[PDB]
């Protein structure tokens, strides 16, 4: 079976700039090589085939280039929606083998995250049990660590965290942080803090609450 | 212009038996053949094999002869994956797209994709919970409000922050599976002229349970 390799699995590039992907064939495979771009969470599209034929309607922007066991495809002026995973695939010989994709992160300036906590519904607070969400929105670089504090004590537990893959838009990732307590756990507290460490800032990025008017 | 759209995600619990569809437009089912691709999460694309419109005859891949059966209603112009005995690692994502040339070497044209969660676990519908800020001016002149959508399962959820209309600062996170149901939220920021002043609403539907849901943010504060 053709082996198909790719190396790096991740990349960044600025905008406007270059990025050139590397694949690689373990035996001559006569540039029987095709570029697919599966764009966060749609279908793959046929870029490139023959390692440098553009398919219908892809921006001469994307070049492709090999020979042997060797390719590579450049994009040039990178927009800030070409964030997207890159695959090669082999067309030669059966089976058509693919290579792992080349996810390419676009680098952009910092940013720091719009931290925001938010105390239990009423609603969930009678059903007997208490979430506290933290979203923190909007920060470059994705290197983001939060930590929950109840009432001083840490609380490593009880969380779950899920970040938004990076933004297409305005190049950034955002992240909701849930604590989610008993009713009881909750109601025998108080000072609740969501704090986040990130390259923007020293110190931290600290949000906390309890209940009061405004 | 080509559009392959195919059958919506499938539960089912192990062991069992699922044909997903694919329905071919714009060109002539015959001249191209169907190529059908598994893309499992932490690992990538896999050709599964490729089937002739024309003669009818499926070709599989090493990984695949044995369960996975390709068939065609050539007179609608559908390909259907059915998969027999679904063993766990089922669990993925199934992609048809058509193979341009013979044999299937260069898909171009793809479709949407099939998500199938094999899986043992029931129905659980969604708690849709409307989370008003303890005010924490977010931002000069702004606010960020939210709405946690807690356990269900399986996955999909619809979330709109009214109905399509709050577009723009929307940010639905990912869901996550605490061993048997999933938690997804969302947050919208908006100027402080806009709430407690228009009624944004989570408009929320799990369609596997027949669920539709508009929890109102409410102002409580």
């Amino acid at each position: 079976d053709i082996v198909m390799t790719q190396s790096p699995k991740f990349m960044s590039t600025s905008v406007g700039d270059r990025v050139t992907i590397t694949c690689k064939a373990s035996q001559d495979v006569s540039t029987a090589v095709v570029w697919y771009q599966q764009k966060p969470g749609q279908s793959p599209k046929l870029l490139i085939y023959w390692a440098s034929t553009r398919h219908i309607g892809v921006p001469d922007r994307f070049a492709g280039s090999g020979s042997g066991t060797d390719y590579t495809l450049t994009i040039s002026s990178v927009q800030a929606e070409d964030l997207a995973l890159y695959y090669c695939q082999q067309h030669y010989s059966p089976p058509w083998t693919f290579g792992g994709g080349t996810k390419l992160e676009i680098k952009r300036a910092d940013a720091a995250p719009t931290v925001s906590i938010f105390p239990p519904s009423s609603e969930q607070l009678t059903s007997g049990g208490a979430s506290v969400v933290c979203f923190l929105n909007n920060f470059y670089p994705k290197d983001i660590n939060v930590k929950w504090k109840i009432d001083g004590s840490e609380r490593q537990n009880g969380v779950l965290n899920s970040w938004t893959d990076q933004d297409s838009k305005d190049s950034t990732y955002s992240m909701s942080s849930t604590l989610t307590l008993t009713k009881d756990e909750y109601e025998r507290h108080n000072s609740y803090t969501c704090e986040a460490t990130h390259k923007t800032s020293t110190s931290p990025i600290v949000k906390s609450f309890n209940r009061n008017e405004c | 212009q080509i559009q392959l759209v195919q059958s919506g995600p499938e539960l089912k619990k192990p062991g069992e038996t699922v044909k997903i569809s694919c329905k071919a437009s714009g060109y002539t089912f015959t001249n191209y053949g169907m190529n059908w691709v598994k893309q499992a999460p932490g690992k990538g694309l896999e050709w599964m094999g490729w089937i002739n419109t024309n003669t009818g005859e499926p070709t599989y891949g090493e990984e695949f002869k044995g369960r996975f059966a390709f068939s065609l209603e050539t007179s609608a112009s559908t390909a259907n994956l059915q998969i027999n005995n679904l063993k766990n690692e089922d669990k993925a994502t199934f992609f048809c797209a058509r193979g341009e040339d013979n044999f299937g070497s260069l898909s171009d044209y793809w479709g949407q994709g099939t998500t199938l969660t094999v899986s043992s676990a029931k129905t659980t519908a969604p708690s849709v919970y409307p989370l008003a800020p303890v005010c924490g001016d977010t931002t000069g002149s702004s606010v960020t409000l939210g709405c946690l959508v807690k356990g269900y399962f399986p996955e999909p959820v619809t979330l709109t922050w009214n109905s399509g209309s709050l577009s723009s600062g929307v940010h639905t996170f990912p869901a996550v599976l605490q061993s048997d149901l999933y938690t997804l939220s969302s947050s919208v920021t908006v100027t402080s002229s806009t709430w407690p002043s228009q009624s944004i609403t989570c408009n929320v539907a799990h369609p596997a349970s027949s669920t539709k849901v508009d929890k109102k943010i409410e102002p409580r504060g």
